[PDB]
């Protein structure tokens, strides 16, 4: 863990494939995207090469309620270093539409 | 005959143009590869959802670089997230040449109609485009034996189509020898703009 | 005897023979697999070398930016090329060698400093010994040889106390037959550098 | 040495050879099934040598480029997949930087260079700076080796049988003869008997006088009675107009005179 | 257009080993290039390939 990050900068095409994404799972409010965000960090510069759905459920009559899929993450982390080797696990994306304390 | 047979206006959406060049600009010089997700209606109206690159398991566009596994393996991820439609085709890089595809990429396109009766194979240029807009042109092979007996002028026909000569000569033939080429349109959501 | 077991060992005896036909070819065609498998290791390599292409070899003339760079090729013409990205920009500087691909001009990997193929030819070029014992008559001139030649590669902490160069540069001059390409060849043996 | 026999009955108990008999039902099992195996593994593994040598086949046509070798880098193709070069450096990934092995350096007859990771068979073993090497001219792959050969008008200065003389034809002169066999003759066929006195042959002879003296005919009919490469030089055609290359010359016959040993 | 050239070295084709499919030094039989490690009995070279300059 760091918590030296004192900027991030976010290429064109991760914006748009999260945003993509949210109607591509056919997703309205109250239910989730979330997806594996890849990229470089370890630095003051992030830089946020790309990024790739999950599934995701969310339950909200109880907030300790909730869908991930383990699995998926692992197999897809291993594949995408084989294009290219600079992308790893550098967070997760949640398609709002606002900030929660959940 | 199936269908009176005329080549494909490619209705690329954004994230799918965005993200080719992405990968095969960061794969200079080297050929580099991967499959195309979309939907097929219309008598030529095919739109091209998103893209997926393909791990290099050989050289870039070979068939030891199309692995079976994997294939497979993508395509059982893509479910859970509702992503999985038909290949409609496959795209590839050449950054040592225009929009003209190699001897190699043929033999690559050659096995590509097995698979898919539409399937195209996308020459995306990454440094090498000549115009201001993005130069990609998308081919189709079908077979020499349609084409000789005179059948390619029809085919051609009630569309506004495309001519490029960007290798001159060198790709007139090739042009010939696969099919076709048409004009490639661009899908923009009012969202994404 | 006048068992029937004696007749059971010679019926079993016909299979112990038999395991002895075995062992000819078993172990005939267990080599024989083995020796076509290292016939398979040359005949592959055509293949996978069929799959590599040649690269014309260039050096990095001096760096204009970041992605573009000046390589000049070793056929005549300066290039102006593209990177790689696994090509350490660092790495990519004035006077190192570099090759690249004759299908995109791109910078394709870093190599170490090249020379002549001629000079490699001069360096291969040293057999046998001879010492100073089959030099003989120059014990004087073997010593002002080994001033200037043995002395400052040890130590030039001795040239550094009279505050006084080292030398480089000796002339032999001779007649004919004085020994003086022989003298040579017996301190190059002896010295232990290049 | 046998065993199973109606001799091993006196030698031994007869409870032991039922269960030696017993036996050999069973390991014959292991010998029949495991000789399927080979015979018909060993009809595939004969199909991918003949499957590869058909494709060999068609690159092996003329005409083809000419090179000769650089530097053989002979950096090692497997020493670590932490690189993939004869370097060993900290941190794993250095991505398509490390893939070089087993590497040829060649420069061209068209006087440029290329580097690419050679054919495995032309050997680096064979490779040495300066080897003439026939390299693909489509692209640049070591196709061959080529023996080393020399300019045409040297290859032309070795001998076709110059006319005997034999030693009746040199009349008289007989002191000379003997003094040039001596020289010349004897450090070829007995080689072996001055190797035993410690002393060395000579390096050459040199023969001097009046014109007209038969030296010309005496090496003449060394050339017949020698059996040897004799090259013949007449030393105005080794002088020559462009640069340095009269010293081409030079050297390229007596290199030429180390690989056709004993030499005159 | 014949381009005018010039013969350096007269180099054989058969028996030289030419293929290397079985050379690794000296260990080619230098008899046969047609039967060497072919699939055929007949000719896969030619008699006489020469040097031009
Ligand atoms: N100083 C010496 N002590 C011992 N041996 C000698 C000496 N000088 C010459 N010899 C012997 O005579 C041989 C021939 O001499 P060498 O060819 O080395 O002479 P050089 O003076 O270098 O020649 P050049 O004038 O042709 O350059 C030597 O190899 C050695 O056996
Ligand atoms: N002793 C001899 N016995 C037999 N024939 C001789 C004898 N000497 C010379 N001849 C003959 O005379 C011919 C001419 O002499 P040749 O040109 O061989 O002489 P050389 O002294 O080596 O000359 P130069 O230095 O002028 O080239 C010889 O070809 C040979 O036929
Ligand atoms: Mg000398």
């Amino acid at each position: 863990m760091s918590l030296q990050h004192e900027k991030v900068t976010i290429a064109p095409l991760v914006l748009l494939s999260a945003l993509d994404h949210y109607e591509r799972t056919q997703t309205k409010e109250n239910k989730r995207c979330v997806g594996v965000i890849l990229g470089d960090a370890n630095s003051s510069t992030i830089r946020v090469t790309n990024s790739f759905a999950l599934p995701f459920e969310e339950d909200e009559k109880n907030s300790d309620v909730w869908f991930l899929d383990h699995n998926y993450i692992e197999n897809m982390n291993e594949m995408c270093k084989k294009i290219n080797a600079k992308e790893k696990l550098i967070g997760w994306y949640h398609s709002g539409p606002k900030l929660r304390a959940s | 005959t199936g269908r009176d047979d005329t080549k494909e206006t490619v209705y690329i959406s954004s994230i799918a143009l965005l993200k080719m060049l992405k990968h095969g600009r960061a794969g200079v010089p080297m050929e580099v590869m991967g499959l195309m997700l979309g939907e097929f209606v219309d008598d030529y109206t095919v739109n091209v959802v998103d893209v997926f690159a393909m791990p290099q398991s050989g050289t870039g566009v070979s068939v030891e670089a199309v692995d079976d596994v994997f294939q497979a393996k993508m395509m059982d991820m893509l479910k859970q997230t509702g992503r999985d439609q038909m290949v409609v085709g496959w795209y590839h890089s050449h950054p040592g040449f225009g929009c003209w595809l190699s001897s190699v990429d043929v033999n690559t396109q050659k096995s590509f109609e097995q698979l898919n009766s539409r399937a195209v194979a996308v020459v995306v240029d990454p440094i090498q485009s000549v115009k201001g807009k993005v130069v990609i042109d998308a081919f189709r092979l079908i077979d020499t034996g349609a084409l000789i007996n005179n059948l390619e002028p029809r085919q051609t026909t009630s569309n506004t189509g495309l001519l490029n000569k960007a290798n001159i000569q060198a790709l007139i033939h090739g042009l010939n020898r696969h099919y076709y080429s048409l004009n490639i349109d661009y899908h923009k959501t009012a969202k994404e703009t | 005897e006048q068992e029937a077991h004696n007749k059971a060992l010679n019926q079993f005896k016909r299979k112990l023979l038999e395991h002895r036909r075995y062992d000819d070819q078993l172990k005939q065609r267990r080599q024989n697999i083995r020796d076509l498998e290292k016939l398979y290791d040359k005949t592959e390599n055509d293949i996978k070398a069929l799959q590599s292409i040649g690269q014309l070899i260039g050096e990095v003339m001096k760096e204009l930016s970041e992605e573009k760079y000046i390589v000049k090729a070793s056929s005549g013409p300066r290039y102006i090329v593209g990177v790689r990205n696994s090509v350490d920009r660092s790495k990519l500087k004035k006077g190192v060698r570099v090759t690249l691909d004759i299908t995109t001009l791109t910078i394709m990997r870093i190599l170490p400093r090249e020379t002549d193929p001629l000079v490699y030819n001069m360096t291969s070029f040293e057999q046998g010994e001879i010492t100073f014992d089959g030099i003989g008559g120059l014990t004087e001139q073997i010593r002002e040889l080994r001033e200037v030649i043995e002395l400052p590669l040890k130590n030039p902490e001795i040239f550094q106390r009279v505050g006084i160069k080292p030398p480089k540069g000796v002339l032999l001059y001779g007649p004919p037959g004085t020994g003086k390409t022989l003298l040579a060849k017996a301190v190059a043996a002896t010295i232990g550098a290049n | 040495g046998d065993d199973e026999l109606d001799q091993e009955i006196l030698n031994l108990s007869t409870q032991e050879l039922q269960t030696r008999a017993k036996l050999l039902d069973n390991e014959i099992r292991i010998f029949r099934s495991e000789l399927q195996r080979l015979s018909h593994e060993n009809n595939v593994m004969l199909e991918k040598i003949k499957d590869n040598k058909e494709k060999i086949k068609n690159n092996r046509q003329l005409p083809y480029l000419v090179a000769n070798v650089v530097e053989v880098m002979d950096m090692n193709e497997i020493e670590d997949k932490e690189n993939s070069e004869s370097t060993t450096q900290g941190g794993n990934v250095n991505l398509d930087n490390t893939a070089v092995g087993k590497a040829a350096v060649v420069k061209t007859s068209s006087r440029q260079t290329v580097f690419l990771p050679m054919v495995g068979l032309v050997d680096p073993d064979k490779l040495k700076p300066n080897d003439l090497v026939g390299v693909n001219k489509d692209s640049y792959l070591i196709l061959d080796t080529l023996p080393s050969e020399f300019d045409s008008r040297v290859k032309a200065m070795e001998v076709d049988e110059k006319p005997t003389e034999t030693y009746s034809d040199v009349g008289g002169l007989d002191k000379q003869i003997e003094e040039l066999v001596e020289a010349i003759v004897l450090p070829m066929k007995r080689a072996d008997k001055f190797k035993d006195m410690g002393i060395r042959a000579p390096k050459g002879a040199l023969m001097y006088g009046p014109p007209g003296t038969g030296k010309t005919l005496l090496a003449r009919a060394c050339a017949a009675q020698t059996n040897a490469t004799f090259l013949k030089l007449a030393a105005p055609q080794l002088v020559q107009m462009y640069i340095g290359e009269g010293a081409k010359l030079v050297r390229d016959a007596f290199a030429l005179a180390k690989e056709k040993a004993p030499t005159i | 257009p014949l381009q005018v050239a010039r013969c350096t070295k007269i180099i054989k084709g058969n028996g030289e080993s030419d293929e290397t499919t079985t050379d690794n030094n000296n260990s080619g039989n230098s008899n046969s290039n047609s039967n060497q490690q072919s699939t055929d009995a007949d000719e896969d070279d030619e008699d006489a390939k020469y040097v031009i300059n």
